[PDB]
RNA sequence: CGCAAGACGGACCAGAGCGAAAGCAUUUGCCAAGAAUGUUUUCAUUAAUCAAGAACGAAAGUCGGAGGUUCGAAGACGAUCAGAUACCGUCGUAGUUCCGACCAUAAACGAUGCCGACCGGCGAUGCGGCGGCGUUAUUCCCAUGACCCGCCGGGCAGCUUCCGGGAAACCAAAGUCUUUGGGUUCCGGGGGGAGUAUGGUUGCAAAGCUGAAACUUAAAGGAAUUGACGGAAGGGCACCACC
RNA sequence: CCCAUGAACGAGGAAUUCCCAGUAAGUGCGGGUCAUAAGCUUGCGUUGAUUAAGUCCCUGCCCUUUGUACACACCGCCCGU
């Protein structure tokens, strides 16, 4: 039986979308279908923002962040626990989780 | 092995190209140019096992041996050009990244501009693994 | 580096694999407005004094 | 027996019938 | 059994006079031991210098390439080779739910230096904008792109390599474009993300020495 | 630091747009094309759907050139394994790319023919038009952009409702059906045998289009419920569990 | 019961059991068996701690959500040579 209205993916009036490669695996996945997750992330977490800022030649030097748009294979994503299975009620929730 | 620098005030800068892939970590200090090298030691040099070439310890222990050698040659400070594998493969730097930075800062050196120089492309050649990818 | 004393000002919860370490905020005895989160192995209530072989290490919040 | 492989088997079986039929020509 | 850093000679590096903080850093070379000269083996050396360790105190995310055209004696005399933006900044600017607008201009200064100036622009979500998207039409994009190319030609073709670097330092081209293109689509995060040399003219020694007092 | 070649067009990139479908993403120019809106323009039934016939038709595959970066059917190894002609790894020919000629098939899917009428509500979005306080730019007014608040048409959608339908899942269409007739094309008739044999036809080939019978069979199947089960996800308890 | 003989055993590999207060462990004494009769069990005192007041890491079990072609139900069904 038809599980999703939007057949997993997000194309409505296309017919074809360019595929991307899942990052964990490397499997050809349609762009709209893929679980895209954008990650801004400090080059050092907490243990080193203490130590590196102390040895900062500078005075009041902000650190850079690392900007990587991850794509994911549906298997890629669920094994990596990015997306969980939800109840047939809670499948219809599209709001990104708090 | 002496950069004849003005007693204290001068920080003599290098640049440690930290290439942290997911099965090795390279700490490699050069001049401001990049065209002349000072010291390279990688994770796999300082561990007797292929398993822990990637390791954050290996990266730490290499970065310490970099710092040791860079004290001698009269480099006070470094700039950091952190690098992941890049191209059609991952943009994310492996687990040796943080430990290496933390290490060489923690183990003597002074730190200038950190930035990512991970090789990224407009559109790539086809990635390793098939249609269906790396099935396991 | 010296060995700094610290005061258990709030016991937060419980960390570790087997729930083997309480997580705690420790008010430093020198700087009475430095309060860091630190993992403690063994029974601890409010106000007992922990000896830290370094104060630069810091526990991740559960 | 996946239906694609049943077809492939039956397709290669048909290819071995335009071999035994190709001798009388 | 012999340390190769025993053979090395520590040259100081000097940036041209348009910049405020003069000396950059150090560069070790092999001593002229035989045929190949240290001065000869110290020419095509790109120095990837951040601006805030090149001016007094300006925006830091901008970099500059300086190559050692001439080597006098414990002084690597360098010349502008190409401005670039920090991946940190360039990535931070690229947000979803707005139109990116890139341009690029093959251009020549009054002195025979040939440049490829790459501009980038981003449409601004307005003060009271309740609608989520902030996208241009395609004609809006290409009219903006046409003004970017018009301005980058207009402010490189007319004057020398020395002046155009003195324009690239504070933010002349990036801000002039953003003032010009408000009437087409109001865009906000406008920079000249990259500059690169294509043809340097035949090197005149006194022309570099001009840029070092 | 350069040089060369060939692929590919990240991020921007959306349940966004365009296209009959397949499909389509660097810049700029040329070329014809196109829907939608606007219209107190024109022709005046010219129309809807369609045996025959026809155009386009992913990928793979075939023939003759050009090129061969990456990736990689076959193959050579290296592991895992009881075996492992597989999953994993290193090489790797055809191929992947371009040109000319085939081939005409895909879960070519919205698994939903096209045209037309009618029957709910809601806020969005894309295109055009029309109207309305205000802010901003070309500042020197305009008028145009950018927001803002509405309305109209056309489109891709979404949420919601005891419209109604349906075996249900679900569908503003899959409704307006025993209260059964708006027009029309294709097409199904229990499961297998079988998309097989055979004949024709198209193709260089691989194959495609048309396509049975004997025989065999009491079920095969659809949706949903409960349970058990999982080498799925999360929560909880226990010194017959751990610390 | 008496006298003699006086073995391995010097703290136990892989693994694994039991247990938070009068508890574990040490120590004896009753009951059952019993003509004869405790290295067993079932009770009873006596002496009396270490550690813990935790968690879901391991092992089980239980829920909730999911998937299923399973329903004497995964020791299930099941495909080809």
């Amino acid at each position: 039986t038809k599980k999703r209205r939007n057949n997993g993916r997000a194309k409505k009036g296309r017919g074809h979308v360019q595929p991307i490669r899942c990052t964990n695996c490397a499997c050809c996945v349609p762009k709209d279908k893929a679980i895209k997750k954008f990650v801004i992330r400090n080059i050092v977490e907490a243990a080193a923002v203490r130590d590196i800022s102390e040895v900062s030649v500078f005075d009041a030097y902000v650190l850079p962040k690392l900007y990587v748009k991850l794509h994911y294979c549906v298997s890629c994503a669920i094994h990596s626990k990015v997306v969980r299975n939800r109840s047939r009620e809670a499948r219809k929730d599209r709001t990104p989780p708090p | 092995s002496l950069g004849p620098q003005v007693a204290e005030g001068e920080n003599v800068f290098g640049v440690c190209h930290i290439f942290a892939s997911f099965n090795d970590t390279f700490v490699h200090v050069t001049d401001l140019s990049g065209k002349e090298t000072i010291c390279r030691v990688t994770g796999g040099m300082k561990v007797k096992a292929d398993r822990d070439e990637s390791s954050p310890y290996a990266a730490m222990l290499a970065a310490q041996d970099v710092a040791q050698r860079c004290k001698e040659l009269g480099i006070t400070a470094l700039h950091i050009k952190l690098r992941a594998t890049g191209g059609n493969r991952t943009k994310t730097p492996g687990p040796g990244a943080q430990s290496a930075l933390r290490a060489l800062a923690r183990s003597g050196m002074k730190i200038g501009r950190i930035e990512d120089v991970t090789p990224i492309p407009s559109d790539s050649t086809r990635r390793k693994g098939g249609r269906r990818g790396r099935r396991l | 580096q010296p060995i700094k004393l610290a005061r258990v000002t709030k016991v937060l919860g419980r960390t570790g694999s087997q729930g083997q370490c309480t997580q705690v905020r420790v008010e430093f005895m020198d700087d009475t407005s430095r309060s860091i989160i630190r993992n403690v192995k063994g029974p601890v209530r409010e106000g007992d004094v922990l000896t830290l072989l370094e104060s630069e290490r810091e526990a991740r919040r559960l | 027996m996946r239906a694609k492989w049943r077809k492939k088997r039956m397709r290669r079986l048909k290819r071995k019938r335009r071999k035994m039929r190709q001798r009388s020509k | 059994v012999v340390d190769p850093f025993s053979k090395k000679d520590w040259y100081d590096v000097k940036a041209p006079a348009m910049f405020n903080i003069r000396n950059i850093g150090k560069t070790l070379v092999t001593r002229t031991q035989g045929t190949k000269i240290a001065s000869d083996g110290l020419k095509g050396r790109v120095f990837e210098v951040s601006l805030a360790d090149l001016q007094n105190d300006e925006v830091a995310f901008r970099k500059f390439k300086l190559i050692t055209e001439d080597v006098q004696g414990k002084n690597c005399l360098t010349n502008f080779h190409g401005m670039d933006l920090t991946r940190d900044k360039m990535c931070s600017m690229v947000k979803k739910w707005q139109t990116m607008i890139e341009a690029h201009v093959d251009v020549k200064t009054t002195d025979g230096y040939l440049l490829r100036l790459f501009c980038v622009g981003f449409t601004k979500k307005r003060n009271n904008q309740i609608r989520k998207t902030s996208y241009a039409q395609h004609q809006q994009v290409r009219q903006i792109r046409k003004k970017m190319m018009e301005i980058m030609t207009r402010e490189v073709q007319t004057n020398d390599l020395k002046e155009v670097v003195n324009k690239l330092i504070p933010d002349s081209i990036g801000k002039d474009i953003e003032k010009a293109c408000q009437s087409i689509y109001p865009l906000h995060d406008v920079f000249v993300r990259k500059v690169k040399m294509l043809k340097k003219p035949k090197f005149e020694l006194g022309k570099l020495m001009e840029l070092h007092g």
